């Protein structure tokens, strides 16, 4: 819910450079060079 | 050998090969 996003993350700066943050920690995660992780013996990646 | 390489670029004469190139894509940010 944007709107409640929005309400939650108010009007702090450091609010914020906080969420700027994890944000972009979070679009470097998921997303990557490579189509299906093979974390382990069996593999399980969804490249769509 | 230089010509030759040239060449392969483009018997004593020689031929070398050629290795592979970095080409592919990315988004991150």
């Amino acid at each position: 819910q944007a709107e409640n996003i929005y309400n939650r993350l108010g009007e702090d700066l450091n609010k914020w450079q906080a969420l700027l943050v994890q944000i972009r920690k979070a679009r470097g995660t998921f997303d990557n060079a490579e189509t299906k992780k093979e974390f382990g013996p069996v593999v399980i990646d969804y490249g769509k | 050998g230089l010509r030759a390489w040239t060449q392969v670029l483009l018997k004593p004469g020689g031929e070398p090969k050629i290795k592979n190139v970095v080409h592919e894509l990315r988004i991150t940010n």
